[PDB]
């Protein structure tokens, strides 16, 4: 048993004891009984719940399958940048050769 | 000399290149082979049975995915959508949902082999729609995107219902029927769906926790799962009461719509939701400090003095009412509505 | 058929681009749309209100 | 037959779910 | 991992077409007695069993 | 804290690809404007 539910069970029993005296009824004891705004508030609370739930989801420990995504990001970036560099060098060399064939 | 081979053949030398380029992110090689190769099959599979779309979605390659989705010959697009929803890739989901098979929100809710991934079987169970999977994995943005296209989770029928589809399912397979019922309830009982799908999520969560606690006793198997679903339906309400900062927010969580509810009995709030949280046995909603601070103000109603007193003074006033009990009985008998009545 | 919508409208096709560029780091698109677009509202919000 | 088909799909589910469970361990320093 | 009942009957019981029918209109419990003899407790204490 | 690294790589990718395209476009324009004189 968790040590935090021992307070919750007692406070639920105490509130169940309280709720039996809230009812309008038996006031004299045992020898003497013989004689709009709501939509706005709910919208802001749902927005707080969604933002706080995303904050709590971004507090879990990172596992092995979220670093592989970063690794594939770096791999795709490497392939794209190296091809762009080779394509730029090839286009510059071709456009310089096609004007060096005129001198 | 047996092996598990999911294709039981050999790949071409111009298809292993395409699969390696799709898996490891080689975007220019995919651009070159997807335009300058007419003898290429874009639906070739690797040793496990995954084609280029299911290898680019599983590795978060958005550019290769947007490059392959313009082909109009791809297979396994619904499985790629389910895999991207499962892994949580929001840009890949928003790029797959623009393919012309989800045009008017056609396949997003509730036979067709659209979500197959192997030509024998599906990746998740056959009941699982994109909205149920997006609500299982707690993806708030994907749930909002799929709710914006008109996709809901259909509430299951009663356990003793006899419709002419509820009996055909139980005659075909009574295992997958119970598994489908519990997957639909697991999708319905999640905070990502409870907070975004309804107008008053506290009332919906209380009724759903009562319904799951009833089905935990009616349906004797799967009891330890319906208990967990009801427990998380209660945890939603307890974590929603915790965020309140004013007293109007406390009175809007503990009590319902104040302007469209009765005033009560005395100058005290309407305790109709807060009796339902005792009947439905939501213990942490009633044992929360923001609820005790409201209940103590009704308990200590006309007593500002005895509220702040210490112990061994209330024992003395118990003995004082023990001594003078018929006098206070006469006070309540003859003269009520007074400073003592 | 209720939804939690924090703006309860539809974004423009030239404002979803600005919000995607601001969120995902596209600095040249932000430089271009922040100088060569005079009909742009820089205070447009997404589905959550940011 | 049917038994080989069912065992093949269950072995494929086991391999995919085992790789998913392997990609849920906490990331270490190496 | 089993989702249908044919997959449950293929894990708990062997090849159905190449095994005897049993005693009554009930499946062949030959693997499921071997899981009791070999003392595999969580295979027999599983809900699908 | 890993999402911050992911957004760092994303912003770096966008900035580098635009710089490469801008450099190639400027070189092609300044070579065309001198190849229109031969």
């Amino acid at each position: 048993e968790i040590e935090d539910d021992a307070d919750v069970e007692w406070k639920f029993a105490r509130a169940k004891l309280w709720f039996s005296y809230f009812e309008e009824g038996r006031t004299l004891p045992v020898p003497f009984n013989l004689v709009r705004q709501y939509q706005k508030i709910m919208k802001r609370l749902i927005k707080r719940y969604v933002l706080q739930a995303q904050i709590d989801k971004e507090s879990d420990e990172v596992n092995e399958g979220e670093l592989k995504e970063i690794k594939q990001d770096i791999s795709s970036l490497r392939y794209e940048l190296l091809e762009e560099k080779s394509q730029n060098t090839e286009d510059l060399a071709e456009l310089i050769r096609e004007l060096g064939e005129k001198l | 000399a047996y092996m598990f081979s999911d294709r039981s053949t050999s790949l071409s030398i111009e298809e292993e290149r395409f699969l390696d380029a799709a898996e490891y992110g080689n975007i220019p090689v995919v651009r070159k082979m997807l335009e300058e190769c007419h003898s290429l099959n874009v639906n070739c599979v690797d040793y496990m049975g995954q084609n280029a779309l299911q290898l680019a979605v599983a590795n978060e390659h958005l550019e290769i995915t947007e490059l392959l989705l313009k082909k109009e010959n791809l297979s396994r697009v619904g499985d790629a959508l389910l895999l991207a929803i499962s892994k949580g890739y929001v840009r890949i989901v928003e790029a797959i949902l623009s393919h012309p098979a989800f045009a008017e929100g056609k396949r997003l809710a509730t036979q067709d082999d659209f979500y197959a991934y192997d030509e024998d079987g599906t990746r998740f169970s056959h009941d699982v729609t994109p909205i149920i999977l997006a609500a299982h994995c707690q993806e708030y943005e994907i749930v909002h995107t799929l709710l914006r296209k008109g996709a809901r989770i259909e509430r299951p029928h009663d356990y003793f219902c006899k419709c002419n589809d509820c009996n055909q399912k139980q005659k075909h397979d009574s295992f997958s029927h119970s598994r489908s019922r519990i997957n639909a309830y697991k999708g319905l009982a999640s905070p990502a769906y409870l907070s975004l799908s309804s107008e008053d999520p506290v009332m919906t969560a209380l009724e759903l926790s009562n319904e799951l606690a009833v089905l935990a006793n009616i349906e004797k198997e799967f009891k330890n799962d319906y208990k967990k679903l009801s427990m998380q339906c209660k945890d939603f309400v307890v974590g929603l009461l915790d965020l309140c900062r004013n007293t109007e927010e406390v009175e809007a969580i503990l009590n319902g719509d104040v302007e469209t509810l009765q005033s009560g009995d005395h100058g005290r709030p309407n305790l109709s939701r807060l009796k339902l949280a005792i009947k439905y046995e939501v213990k942490k909603f009633v044992a929360h400090p923001n609820c005790q601070q409201q209940l103590l103000s009704i308990w200590y109603e006309n007593l500002s003095g005895l509220r702040q007193q210490t112990m061994a003074v209330k024992f003395l006033v118990v003995l004082a009412v023990a001594i003078g009990l018929p006098f206070l009985a006469l006070i309540y008998w003859f003269a009520p509505c007074s400073k003592m009545g």
